[PDB]
C-alpha cells in the first residue's frame, strides 16, 4: 500500500521551522506565520510524498545558500497555500 | 554588511514580499 | 497534487454507519467497531481518492442489495485493517 | 423449515460474511 508520510512531513516540516526559527530571528512573525500555513493546508497533501520531497529539497536548499533563506521560505509559503484547505 | 538579506537580489524581492504578505493577513 | 477527499468521505463513511444503524440493531458491536477502524486508520488513506471509491461502491451495493450488507461491511473492515496506523486499545 | 431470530439468513454469502466478521469483533483484536 501507499506510504503515509503524515509524521514523516511533521518531522521535516519542524526541522525546517527550526532553521527558519534561527535565522529569520529578526523577524519573529515569520515563523508563526509560516506555521499557520501548514496547518490550514488539505489533509492529503499534508501526508504526500510530495509534501516530502518538497521539505528534504527545501532544508537542503536553505542550508547550502543561506543568502537566499527568503527565496526558499516565500516558495513555500506559495506551495502551502496552493494546497491550503 | 553584504551578508545582509537584501544582497541577493531575489531574496531581496522575495523577503520584501513575504513580509508584506505577513503584514496584509493580520 | 492529488485531490484531497478528506471532508467528502467523512460525509460518506457517515452514510454507511447510519445505513449500518438501521440494519444491525441486533449487533451493536458492529457500528462502534467500524468507527474504531476510522479512527485508527492513516491520514492519506482517510483523504483518498481510493477510500472515496471503497465508500461510493459499497454504499451503492448496500442501497441495491440489502440483503449482502455484511459482504461489503467485511470489505470495508478489510481495507480499512490494511490502512492501520496503531493497534486497538482496551 | 425453522426459522431464527434474525433476518440475515436468505443470501448464504451474507450468513458466512456475518458470522466471521461477529467473531473478529468477539475477539477483540487489532
Ligand atoms: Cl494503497
Ligand atoms: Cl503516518
Ligand atoms: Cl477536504
Ligand atoms: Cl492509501
Ligand atoms: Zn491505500
Ligand atoms: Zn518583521
Ligand atoms: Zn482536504
Ligand atoms: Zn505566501
Ligand atoms: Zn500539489
Ligand atoms: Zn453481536
Ligand atoms: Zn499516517
Ligand atoms: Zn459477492
Ligand atoms: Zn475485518
Ligand atoms: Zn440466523
Ligand atoms: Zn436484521
Amino acid at each position: 500500500g501507499k506510504k503515509c508520510y503524515k509524521l514523516e512531513n511533521e518531522k521535516l516540516f519542524e526541522e525546517f521551522l527550526e532553521l527558519c526559527k534561527m535565522q529569520t530571528a529578526d523577524h519573529p512573525e515569520v515563523v508563526p506565520f509560516l506555521y499557520n500555513r501548514q496547518q490550514r493546508a488539505h489533509s492529503l497533501f499534508l501526508a504526500s510524498a510530495e509534501f516530502c520531497n518538497i521539505l528534504s529539497r527545501v532544508l537542503s536548499r536553505a542550508r547550502s545558500r543561506p543568502a537566499k533563506l527568503y527565496v526558499y521560505i516565500n516558495e513555500l509559503c506559495t506551495v502551502l497555500k496552493a494546497h491550503s484547505a | 554588511d553584504d551578508d545582509d538579506d537584501d544582497n541577493d537580489p531575489e531574496n531581496r524581492i522575495a523577503k520584501k514580499m513575504l513580509l508584506e504578505e505577513i503584514k496584509a493577513n493580520l
